[PDB]
RNA sequence: GCCCGAAAGGGUUGACCCUCCCCGAAGGAAACACGGGCGACCGUGGAGUACGAGGGGAGGUGACCGGGGUUGCACCGUCCGU
RNA sequence: CGGAGUAGGGGGGCGGUGUAAGCCGUCACCCGAGAGGGGAACAACCCAGACCGGGGUUAAGGCCCCAAAGUGCCGGCUAAGUGUUACUCCAAAGGGUGUCCCUGGCCUUAGACAGCGGCCCGUCGAGGUCAGGGGCCCCGAAAAUGGACGGGGCUUAAGCCGGCCGCCGAGACCCCGGCGCACGGACCGAUUGGUCC
RNA sequence: CUGGGGAUAACAGAGUCGUCUCGGGCGAGAGCCCAUAUCGACCCCGAGGCUUGCUACCUCGCUGUCGGCUCUUCCCAUCCUG
C-alpha cells in the first residue's frame, strides 16, 4: 500500500530563503515531515522552525522525476 | 585466566574492554598480537608513532619516555594508557596481564574468546593498517 | 546516491572461462591464466548467465568509479588471454652509436652518449623482449606487465643535466598496445 | 542471504524480539513492509532492515501483497512461521 | 601608508565638520563621473558592499583609473558610463608622539563610510558589453577591505541578474 | 591489620554479634500478563505492593565494647602571619 | 543621643580616547568580605548562597576506559586523526569536476563525446549541457629542551548537523530528629534575670 | 645621610605589534612581438615575535651590566655538501 508523496515548501539560511520541492515513497506523510526535515538540516544546517511545508500530495508512480524513486516505483 | 585471539579486532575497543576486565580482577592473555588492526591512514599513524619513539629526556635518556617499538609492547601500553598506573590497584591490575605474539605451545590446543564489540566488521572503509606493519616500520623484532 | 542498483554486465566468449573464489577473479583462455584481485565493500562478482556481474545496490560517485574500473580490467584480461598484447619502441642517435643486448632478464644498453658504464633496464616474468634493428617489441600477456617493461626500458636512458631540445638520444614509446602517439 | 520481496526473516529487536515475518514491499533503502498473515501475532506494519535477520527459507509472491495470500502461498510452500 | 585594517571599522563616532576640525586634509579623487553622461543605456551594474566599511579615497582612486582604462581601451567611451557615488567625509586622525600623553589624532586622510547592501560604483552598459562590465568589476572587487557582491539591474529597476548571467 | 588495656567509662541485674514481629515519614521496584512505537522505550494492571530513617517489643549466645598507639587501602587536600 | 570604620578598588556589560595593550568614566550583578558542585587545574564564566546528625530526589552538566552512569535509538554528512574547545586560551583575503544538496534556462529518439568520410547520414542510442546559490572538508598554512583533544585512543565513531529515549550526579529542594536566635505570653525570682508555651 | 617605595622610571620578563623581518592576492606596465622566463607597480590580505617603540601586570637591596674567551644544546625562513 505504498504511496508516493510530493513535498513542496521553503528553507530559511543566514537570513535568505529557498523553495525546494522533493518526493518520497511511504504509507504516511508524518514519516515524510520527520524525514524533509532530518534531510535538509543535515545538508544546509537549518533548523526545523526555519522550514516550512506549504504541500504535501499524494501522486502516481509516473509523475515523478527523481532517479532513486522512479526506479523503485518502476 | 581469559584467553583472546587479537585477530580482526580494534585496537582500543580491545583494550577498554580488557581494562575493565583486569580492574574487575580477572587473568587475561592474549595472543596472535601482531594481527590487530589500527584504523585511519598509513602516514598519519606511522607520523604519530616515530614522533613518539623519538621523544627522550635531553638530560639523562636512562630516564625518558620509553615508548616501544614491538607489536605485544604497544598492545600492553595503550592496555596501560587505559588504567590508573600511579596507583597500587592499577599496578596490581596491570601485573595481572600478558601478552603474547603467535600462540605458544603452551597455549595451544585450547579454546579462545572474541569480543564482539570490537570486530573489523563493524566497519565501512577500506582504510585500515597492522600492527605488524607499524612494527616493522618502526625496526622492531616481529 | 547517483541511482538505486547499479550491475554491470561483461559477454564472456567462447573458449574463455572466468571463475570468481573469494573475492579473486581467474580466467584461463586459448593461452595462459590470469588471476586478480578485486575487493570493496559493497560490490559483488559472480556468474549468472554466461556473464560476468558486478553489482552495487546504492552507489555514491566513487562507487561507481570503482565498478566501472574493475570492469575494465576484466575487459583487460580477457582480451589479454584471447589475443595477448603488444608494444613497440622506437631508437634515435646523433651521435655515439649504442648496442642494445638481451640477457636473461635485463636489457643492456651501453655506448649511449659514450658513457663508459653500461644500463640495465629490468624484464618481468611472462614477457618477451626483442630487438630488431633500431626497433623494438616487448609482447605479452598481462597489459600491466608489458606496459611496466616498455616503461623500465625507457626510463633507462634518462637525461636531467643538460637541455633536452639538443639532447635527444635515449629509447621511446611509440605505440601503447596498437593506438599510435602524436604531438 | 540479502533482503527481497517474499522473503522470509526474523526480528530481533522489539517487542516481537524474535518472530518471523514476511516481507511485502520495499519502501525505501532502510525500510521494508513486514507481516505475518495470522499464522502469529505480528500485524502489518514497516520495519528497518537494521532489526531484521533474513534466512535460506523464501516463498514466492507478488509485490504488494495481502495475508490471505501470504497464508495461501504458506501452506502451499510448506513453511511454519 | 599604514595598513587599512586601522580604519576598516565602523565603531567609531563620526567626524566630519570642517567649521570645527583645524586642519583637515582635502581630497585626492576629483572625478566621479566618466564616459557618456547623456545617455540612455539598457543594463545597470553596481557593487554593493556585504558588510560596513570603510574606504579610503586612496583605494578609490585606484579604482578609478584601473577601471576607466580598461574600459577605455575594451568598450570606447560612447558606449559606457561610469560613476562613483560616494565622497569621502569622514576625516581620520593619526596620533603624533611624549607616548600616550595628550593623545588626539592628527588628521592624515580622508574616507568613505558604507553602509550593508549599499552600492559604491556603477557602469551603465549595452548589452554587448557585459562581459566586460563584469570584469571591471572583478578588478574593482580586488581593491576593497571587505568583501562586495554584484547584481545587474534593468531600467524600472528591476533584478536581472540570474536571467542574464544564465545566457551570456 | 598488629599492640596496650588495673583504676577513674559501660557491662554477667548480662558486651558484641544473631535472628522474629508490630508501626513506619519523604520516597519507592522487579518478574509477569495485555496492547502502542521502524526503534531506544513507553502506557494499563501487578502496586503505592516488596522495601524504607527511626520508634517499640519478644527471644537465643555468653565476654567483650567504647577509648588509645602505630600502620595498609580508596577518596579528598599547593603550610603559617602580613 | 552616642560609637565607629572607609578618601589605592577589581571581574563583567555600556560610552569617550587610543594601532592595539591599556587610560578615563558610568551601571550596581559578582570578587574583595562567599563556602559547596562543575569547567583538566582557574578570585570574580555556569549551577548555587553555609547551625548539627541522618534518609531521599534534582541543577549545572555528563554516560568507551581513566571515572559514577548508554560501546544508546532514528535520519544524514566528514576521510582531512579535520575534529573530539560554551567562555576563559582557537588565523585571513583569495581559491577548489573534493563530495552531498536547491534553483533556473537550453538540448533529446538521437541528443553531449568517438570514430568513417566529405553542415550531414548511419554508426555504439539515453539521459545531457550551461550557469547561479548553499553544507562539510581541502589548498593558502614556517620555530626554537622532549608532547599535549586533560590523557589513552576513536573512522556506518568514542567526530559534525537535525531530533528522540532512559540513567548518573551538590551542603540546592523534600522529610525525620536535635541546638541556638529574634518576637510575644505566663509563672517565678535579695539586682542586669530563670523554667516553660 | 635617614625613612620608605615595584603606588614610579633605566635593566631582563609578561601583554601588544604601529615599526621590524619573512610572505601572499589582482594583474597596470616592462621585457624585438609575448601579462606571468624574470620583474611585478597603485590598491587589498597576513605570519612570526630574532629590531624598535607603547603600556606599567612581577621584582627597589635576589641578581642590576656591554663585548670577549671557554662549554653544551635547538629551530628552518638552506650558505656548501645529496
Amino acid at each position: 500500500e505504498v504511496k508516493v508523496f510530493r513535498v513542496k515548501g521553503t528553507f530559511e539560511r543566514l537570513g535568505k530563503k529557498q523553495p525546494f520541492t522533493k518526493e518520497y515513497r511511504a504509507l504516511k506523510e508524518e514519516h515524510v515531515r520527520e524525514l524533509v526535515y532530518s534531510d535538509i538540516g543535515s545538508k544546509h544546517r537549518v533548523p526545523r522552525t526555519k522550514i516550512w511545508i506549504e504541500s504535501i500530495e499524494e501522486i502516481k508512480p509516473e509523475e515523478a522525476e527523481d532517479p532513486v524513486v522512479r526506479r523503485l516505483s518502476l | 585466566m581469559r584467553i583472546i585471539n587479537a585477530e580482526g579486532l580494534i585496537l582500543g575497543r580491545l583494550a577498554s574492554k580488557v581494562a575493565k576486565m583486569l580492574l574487575e580482577g580477572e587473568e587475561v592473555v592474549i595472543v596472535n598480537a601482531e594481527k590487530a588492526i589500527i584504523t585511519g591512514n598509513r602516514e598519519d599513524i606511522f607520523a604519530k608513532y616515530k614522533q613518539r619513539t623519538e621523544l627522550r629526556t635531553r638530560t639523562n635518556p636512562r630516564r625518558g619516555p620509553f615508548y616501544p617499538k614491538r607489536s605485544d609492547e604497544i598492545v600492553r601500553r595503550t592496555v596501560r594508557g587505559m588504567l590508573p598506573w600511579k596507583t597500587d590497584r592499577g599496578r596490581k591490575a596491570f601485573k595481572r596481564l600478558k601478552v603474547y605474539v603467535g600462540v605458544p605451545k603452551e597455549f595451544e590446543g585450547k579454546e579462545f574468546e572474541t569480543i564482539s564489540e570490537a570486530h573489523m566488521s563493524r566497519l565501512a572503509t577500506p582504510k585500515y593498517v597492522t600492527v605488524g606493519e607499524v612494527a616493522k616500520f618502526l625496526g622492531g623484532k616481529f | 546516491p547517483v541511482d538505486a542498483w547499479i550491475r554491470e554486465e561483461i559477454e564472456i566468449p567462447e573458449g574463455v572461462e572466468v571463475t570468481v573464489e573469494g573475492n579473486t577473479v581467474k580466467v584461463k583462455g586459448p593461452k595462459g591464466e590470469l588471476q586478480r584481485e578485486l575487493k570493496y565493500p559493497g560490490v559483488q562478482i559472480f556468474t549468472e548467465d554466461g556473464k560476468v556481474v558486478i553489482y552495487k545496490e546504492f552507489p555514491r560517485k566513487k562507487d561507481v568509479a570503482i565498478v566501472r574500473t574493475f570492469k575494465a580490467h576484466i575487459n583487460n584480461m580477457i582480451k589479454g588471454v584471447t589475443e595477448g598484447f603488444k608494444y613497440r619502441l622506437k631508437v634515435v642517435y646523433s651521435h655515439f652509436p649504442m648496442t642494445v643486448k638481451v640477457q636473461g632478464d635485463e636489457v643492456v644498453i651501453e655506448n649511449f652518449l659514450g658513457e663508459k658504464n653500461p644500463r640495465r633496464a629490468k624484464i618481468l616474468p611472462g614477457v618477451t623482449v626483442k630487438v630488431k634493428g633500431s626497433e623494438i617489441e616487448v609482447e605479452g600477456i598481462d597489459k600491466e606487465a608489458v606496459g611496466q617493461t616498455a616503461a623500465n626500458i625507457e626510463q633507462a636512458t634518462r637525461i636531467t643535466k643538460w637541455d633536452r631540445r639538443v639532447f635527444q638520444d635515449g629509447i621511446y614509446i611509440v605505440e601503447k598496445a596498437g593506438k599510435p602517439i602524436k604531438f | 542471504p540479502a533482503i527481497e520481496v517474499g522473503r522470509i526473516a526474523v526480528v530481533i529487536a522489539g517487542r516481537r524480539a524474535g518472530q518471523k515475518v514476511v516481507v511485502a514491499d520495499i519502501i525505501d533503502k532502510n525500510f521494508v513492509l513486514v507481516t505475518g498473515a495470522g499464522l502469529n501475532k505480528v500485524k502489518r506494519r514497516r520495519m528497518n532492515v537494521k532489526h531484521l535477520e533474513p534466512l535460506p527459507e523464501r516463498v514466492n509472491i507478488q509485490r504488494g501483497a495481502s495475508d490471505e495470500e501470504i497464508k495461501a502461498a504458506l501452506e502451499g510452500a510448506g513453511i511454519s512461521l | 601608508l599604514r595598513p587599512a585594517k586601522i580604519d576598516r571599522d565602523v565603531d567609531k563616532p563620526a567626524y566630519t565638520r570642517r567649521e570645527y576640525i583645524r586642519g583637515a586634509p582635502g581630497p585626492k579623487i576629483t572625478i566621479f563621473d566618466m564616459g557618456n553622461l547623456s545617455a540612455e543605456f539598457e543594463y545597470e551594474v553596481s557593487l554593493h558592499a556585504e558588510q560596513a566599511m570603510q574606504i579610503r579615497q586612496n583605494a578609490l582612486e585606484a579604482i578609478r583609473i584601473q577601471v576607466n582604462r580598461y574600459l577605455q581601451k575594451n568598450v570606447g567611451r560612447s558606449n559606457y558610463h561610469f560613476k562613483i557615488r560616494v565622497y569621502p567625509f569622514q576625516v581620520l586622525r593619526e596620533n603624533p608622539m611624549n607616548g600616550m600623553r595628550r593623545p588626539f589624532g592628527k588628521p592624515i586622510g580622508l574616507a568613505a563610510r558604507v553602509r550593508k547592501d549599499q552600492k559604491i560604483l556603477t557602469v551603465w552598459v549595452n548589452g554587448q558589453h557585459l562581459k566586460f562590465a563584469l570584469g571591471a568589476m572583478h578588478r574593482a572587487k580586488m581593491k576593497l577591505p571587505y568583501s562586495a557582491y554584484y547584481r545587474i539591474y534593468d531600467k524600472e529597476g528591476n533584478d536581472v541578474t540570474t536571467k542574464v548571467l544564465s545566457t551570456m
